[PDB]
């Protein structure tokens, strides 16, 4: 029997609404416009700066991917159609392509996380590196890059090396996490994916770690004898951005590395497509959790009232 | 036998006081009050010149009206064309904190000095066709300030040691010096004729030397702090003065006391660079709020503002025509509005 | 004696400069505003300079 | 006009040479630190530059720490009166003033004190943090322990002065000039404190004239200006 | 022009009690901080006290506090120094000094050179 069983269906299951993705489409759509709102309001009237465009390429590829992405799954269930027919101008159309967009924007912004990271920790940790080999130009070239780099990795599927198939709930397709026999072509793909994304959330983790380890050091110099925001608060708002960013980005990988390799002994399909769906459920909370702990948790205006 | 001198200093000043009173007939604002008033221009940046690294402190157009020259405090002499923006040269200075430069009537020669104590010249035409010193001025014991050419041989210089020295560029030698300013002179002013200069010394009072005499022709004690700013009406017979009073002072060389004052009550902050237009109807003053006020001469109001620069504004030149207007600032970016 | 001949020096200079040639204020106004008047049109800051005579457009 | 073409073209070369030099040098300038070193004129700076480098108006001293380049800036030979030019150090990473703790009787001591605050009230040096070197301590602790200078007769305050808690006496030093050395920190403290958040701080350390420990002292003070000056980038 | 007139000072006895008097003229007195300074005989200018602007920041240096009120009143334009206990190395010369610019707290008026917003100074002596 097919392991996704819904991967010919024309029509949408039944068990399964789409309130649950149009509260976090809602959610995210209104923190990135938030975001973007701010962001025009410092840029209309303070001064460009490395971490300002780093954020800003954030927000913008996150509201790219709430919008690309979250209107086609919310159609799909307004009409009772899989995306495979959701459009019959389309053949094989808005199926492959779903994923390589969710996928491109997925690594995307675990990429941008990842270089804001990086970049933090090199200015908190070593100031005269930073101050010597960053500027606004390695601020301005990152984003373009990353999402360069985010295509080219993403259409790997479309040349012989990676494929992408539909899940229980029809409105939405992704990498073949697994597959009968084991086609080394296909797994390979899946590996390579779930192991660059672990190695970018490691790396985000311990820069996160290095820069709440210098602004410690910061905190009791500046304890000592020496409406801002301080460097204690900079330490929590980091620790929840990475505490959430690894808590959305570790189901995903796990189940990749799941169905890779520990489920040569198939068990009920039913709990793995139910447990792949709230992997990408959790995944889907960095998109709303970066634009709130990134700008609106900074920006003066709330921190009035919070 | 000190207080005989204070004594007759005191009444000196006395009948200067009641002359100059005598003479003060009427007022410049009271004759001007019929004048048409220049209501309101909106001046804009048409182009805007970037490169400078540190804050610019001084600049100067030169005659031609086509090129400028450009001080920063990064070691820096640029060469901007007013029309295309494009670099001319780019001459390194020996010392890093220059606060003075001034371009030569022919543009052959261009001087420029600071903390160092010493007024470098830098020729822009020689004949291997790169810029090299010409000569270095190392006689003052003060930080340089202000300099102007008179020709491409003499240069009038202020430094912080509170006396002026006009120079002959050929020998390097002070040709002149003038002394009695108390404090440390700011800003130096050339007239039309090249045969009189006044100058502010942080002391609420300018004097008007002679380059030819060689001494204090004339005084004025109007402003109430340290002048910082100083140029000539383009006629030639008055001139007005910026201190950190916040007020600009105008003073006219026959009349020997001030003739009007350009303030306002939310103006508070200092004042950098003041500057005449070609008619010299317009008085554009650099103020430290970011921004340089244009006042009417003869009004006594704020005809104009121009709020384009985000730092202190550092330096202001009118070109000679009076096309248009450049006004630097310590943002490291030079803007023409016309 | 720099004490003294600092006070030597300021009467000095306050003597020559109290026997100068002072001119009365409204003549001075007048002539800054004949002055003023004369050069209002030869001012492209004060009016407005055409466009194409402009070079910074 | 051919002619008027090509004379742009050539100048357009000549901008982008001058853009380039421009650039390899915005390259070699915020990779250097510039310092303005003051003090009093009875205090020790000239020992300080005289150990960092083993007629004109300023003069430079270029020092490598940890492969960082240092330029620190002497004003000497410039007139006392520093409220002009002092402005012209407004971007430097730091402000070395250097005072004389045992210059106490006239008083300089009290001269030191004015000149920092005006320094600290400076409207264009709010953003410019002072590294405090409360040079010779061995003159403060020979006169405190054998001498006849109370403090008191010149400080009233002291009488009631008492060593802190957070103070970290140097080993056999005597509780006099420990609490001597903290009281003369906590006048510049109390200054500096007062008219000061998150635009500029100060970095009160006790050295001699013959410590080279000072050196790294400046590098350290200034990687904290600079992490600090960093951390504001991050306030949208 | 800037002018500053001191006086009140003069001989007095070990313990005795003046009041200085600085009349100002030629600029807004309510608009800069003011200060008192002196100067020994065969000695460098030492500052004594400052007042601000509205009256309510004063300070004294150590070897004063508690012996001398400084006050101001700008109704008037003038500055006022109550010496309540002089001894005999209080004898010097006193000066009023101004701040270089208003609406600022950073004085530079302790230079040794000629600056130029001080007056003549009073001379005031201590003997027994
Ligand atoms: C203010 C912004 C951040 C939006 C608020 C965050 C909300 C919408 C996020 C935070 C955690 C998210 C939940 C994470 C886990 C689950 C369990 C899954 O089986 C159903 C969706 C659900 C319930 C998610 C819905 C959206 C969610 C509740
Ligand atoms: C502030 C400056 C640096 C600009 C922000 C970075 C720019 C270069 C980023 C922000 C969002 C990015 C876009 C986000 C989404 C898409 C659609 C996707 O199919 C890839 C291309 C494209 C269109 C991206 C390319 C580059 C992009 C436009
Ligand atoms: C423009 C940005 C914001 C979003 C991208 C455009 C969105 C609105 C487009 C892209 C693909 C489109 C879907 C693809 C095809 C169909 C077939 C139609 O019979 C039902 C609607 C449905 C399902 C479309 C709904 C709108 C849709 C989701
Ligand atoms: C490059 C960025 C900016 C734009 C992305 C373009 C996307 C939409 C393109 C690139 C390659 C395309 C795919 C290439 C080949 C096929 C096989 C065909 O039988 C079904 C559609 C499908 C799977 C295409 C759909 C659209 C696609 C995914
Ligand atoms: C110093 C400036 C002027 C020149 C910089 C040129 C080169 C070195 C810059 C320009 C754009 C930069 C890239 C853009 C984005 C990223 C994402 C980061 O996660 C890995 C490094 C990488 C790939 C950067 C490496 C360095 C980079 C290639
Ligand atoms: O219910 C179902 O069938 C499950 C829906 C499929 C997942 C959600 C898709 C869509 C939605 O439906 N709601 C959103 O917010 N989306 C957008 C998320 C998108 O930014 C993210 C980017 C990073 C990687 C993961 C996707």
């Amino acid at each position: 029997s097919p392991f996704y069983r819904c991967q010919n269906t024309t029509s949408v299951e039944k068990g399964n609404s789409a309130v649950m993705g149009g509260v976090l489409f809602s959610t995210g759509l209104l923190g990135n416009l938030l975001a973007l709102g701010l962001l025009a309001r410092s840029g209309l009237g303070p001064l460009p700066s490395v971490f300002y465009m780093l954020v800003c390429g954030l927000t913008v590829t996150d509201l790219l991917g709430k919008c690309l992405l979250s209107p086609v799954v919310l159609a799909a269930y307004a009409q009772n159609r899989s995306l495979r027919v959701l459009a019959p101008a389309l053949d094989n159309s808005l199926c492959q392509a779903f994923a390589f967009f969710m996928s491109f924007f997925g690594l995307s912004s675990t990429l941008q996380l990842l270089a804001m990271a990086l970049e933090c920790w090199l200015s908190l940790g070593h100031p005269f590196f930073y101050r010597r080999h960053i500027t606004l130009r390695l601020g301005a070239l990152v984003a373009p890059v990353v999402s360069a780099f985010s295509l080219a990795f993403c259409a790997l599927p479309f040349m012989g090396f990676g494929k992408f198939v539909q899940y229980c709930p029809g409105t939405w397709c992704f990498i073949q996490m697994v597959h009968e026999e084991g086609s080394l072509s296909v797994l390979g793909y899946s590996v390579l994916y779930s192991s660059l994304m672990a190695l970018l959330v490691l790396a985000t983790v311990l820069c996160n770690l290095g820069a709440m380890r210098n602004l410690y050091a910061m905190h009791r110099r500046l304890q000592r004898h020496p409406q801002p925001l301080e460097e204690l608060d900079h330490l929590l708002l980091l620790a929840l951005m990475t505490v959430l960013f690894t808590m959305c980005s570790l189901p995903v990988i796990y189940r990749a590395y799941y169905g890779a390799f520990k489920d040569v002994k198939e068990k009920n399909r039913t709990s793995e497509e139910a447990e792949d769906l709230r992997a990408l459920r959790f995944l889907s909370v960095i998109s709303i959790v970066d634009p709130w702990i990134f700008i609106i948790f900074r920006s003066p205006v709330f921190r009035i009232f919070f | 036998e000190l207080d005989q001198l204070r004594q007759e200093a005191e009444q000196l000043k006395n009948q200067i006081r009641d002359a100059r009173k005598a003479c003060a007939d009427a007022t410049l604002s009271q004759i001007t009050n019929n004048i048409d008033p220049v209501g309101r221009i909106q001046m804009r940046t048409r182009r805007t010149l970037r490169g400078h690294l540190a804050k610019i402190y001084a600049m100067h157009w030169g005659t031609d009206s086509r090129l400028l020259v450009s001080a920063s405090q990064d070691g820096k002499l640029i060469i901007w064309d007013s029309y295309t923006t494009n670099k001319v040269h780019a001459i390194p200075l020996r010392s890093s904190w220059v606060m003075t430069c001034a371009y030569a009537p022919s543009g052959n020669y261009v001087a420029c000095g600071g903390l160092d104590n010493i007024c470098s010249i830098y020729n822009l035409k020689t004949r291997e066709g790169n810029v090299r010193v010409s000569r270095e001025l190392a006689g003052h014991t003060g930080y340089l300030s202000c300099c102007r050419f008179l020709d491409d041989n003499q240069i009038v210089t202020s430094s912080g040691d509170t006396t002026c020295a006009l120079w002959d560029i050929e020998t390097g030698q002070q040709t002149t010096t003038f002394t009695g300013h108390t404090g440390d002179v700011m800003s130096l002013s050339l007239a039309p004729d090249t045969r009189l200069f006044v100058s502010g010394a942080c002391d609420a009072s300018a004097k008007l030397w002679d380059v030819r005499e060689g001494m204090c022709r004339q005084t004025f004690t109007g402003h109430e702090s340290d002048i910082n700013a100083i140029c000539f009406f383009p006629n030639g017979n008055a001139f007005a003065t910026g201190s950190d009073d916040a007020t600009c002072r105008l003073f006219d060389l026959r009349a020997d006391q001030e003739l009007m004052t350009y303030s306002h009550d939310n103006i508070i902050c200092g004042i950098t660079s003041v500057s005449f237009s070609k008619s010299g109807r317009l008085l554009l003053a650099g103020y430290d709020d970011f921004n340089c006020n244009v006042w009417d001469a003869l009004k006594a109001d704020r005809a104009g503002v121009l709020a384009g620069h985000d730092n202190r504004v550092s330096c202001l030149g009118v070109t000679d025509d009076g096309m248009a207007v450049a006004t630097g600032s310590w943002d490291s970016f030079l803007k023409i509005w016309n | 004696t720099a004490s003294i001949a600092q006070a030597r020096k300021l009467v000095e200079q306050l003597k020559m400069e109290a026997n100068i040639d002072r001119i009365k204020v409204s003549k001075a106004a007048a002539d800054l505003m004949a002055y003023c008047e004369a050069h209002a049109k030869e001012d492209p800051l004060l009016t407005p300079v055409p466009a194409s005579e402009n070079p910074f457009r | 006009t051919e002619d008027q073409r090509n004379e742009e073209k050539a100048q357009r070369e000549a901008n982008k040479k001058i853009e380039k030099q421009l650039q390899k040098d915005k390259q070699v300038y915020r990779a250097t630190h510039r310092l303005l070193l003051l003090g009093a004129g009875e205090s020790g700076k000239n020992t300080i530059v005289k150990q960092m480098r083993i007629t004109s108006g300023i003069f430079e001293t270029k020092f490598q720490v940890d492969k960082v380049n240092f330029h620190m800036f002497d004003v000497g030979a410039q007139r006392d009166e520093r409220r002009k030019w002092i402005q012209c150090f407004n971007d430097v990473t730091a402000i070395i003033f250097v005072v004389a703790s045992s210059s106490y009787n006239t008083n300089r001591l009290q001269a030191a004190l004015k000149l920092f605050d005006s320094i600290w009230n400076n409207k264009w040096l709010r953003d410019t943090s002072v590294i405090l070197f409360l040079n010779k301590q061995d003159l403060l602790a020979e006169k405190v322990l054998a001498g006849k200078s109370k403090i008191e007769d010149y400080f009233p305050e002291f009488a009631r002065y008492t060593t802190p808690e957070d103070a970290t006496p140097e080993p056999g030093e005597d509780p006099r000039v420990t609490r001597a050395k903290y009281f003369i920190r906590d006048e510049f403290l109390r200054i500096s404190t007062a008219s000061g958040d998150g635009r500029h701080y100060c970095y009160p350390h006790f050295t001699c004239s013959v410590d080279t420990e000072n050196i790294r002292r400046v590098f350290n003070d200034c990687r904290d200006i600079i992490q600090r000056m960093h951390l504001r980038q991050y306030e949208l | 022009q800037v002018q500053l007139q001191e006086s009140g000072g003069g001989l007095v006895q070990p313990g005795g009690s003046l009041r200085l008097s600085c009349a100002a003229s030629g600029f807004t007195f309510s608009n800069y901080k003011m200060n008192w300074v002196r100067q020994a005989p065969g000695k460098g200018l030492e500052w004594v006290s400052d007042i601000s602007q509205s009256g309510a920041s004063i300070s004294y240096t150590g070897s004063v506090k508690g012996r001398f009120t400084i006050s101001r009143d700008n109704a008037k334009n003038t500055l006022y120094l109550q010496m309540n206990s002089l001894k005999p190395e209080d004898t010097a010369v006193y000066y009023c000094a101004r701040c270089p610019a208003p609406f600022t707290r950073d004085c530079f008026d302790v230079t040794s050179t000629t600056y130029a917003y001080r007056g003549q100074g009073t001379q005031v002596t201590v003997s027994s």
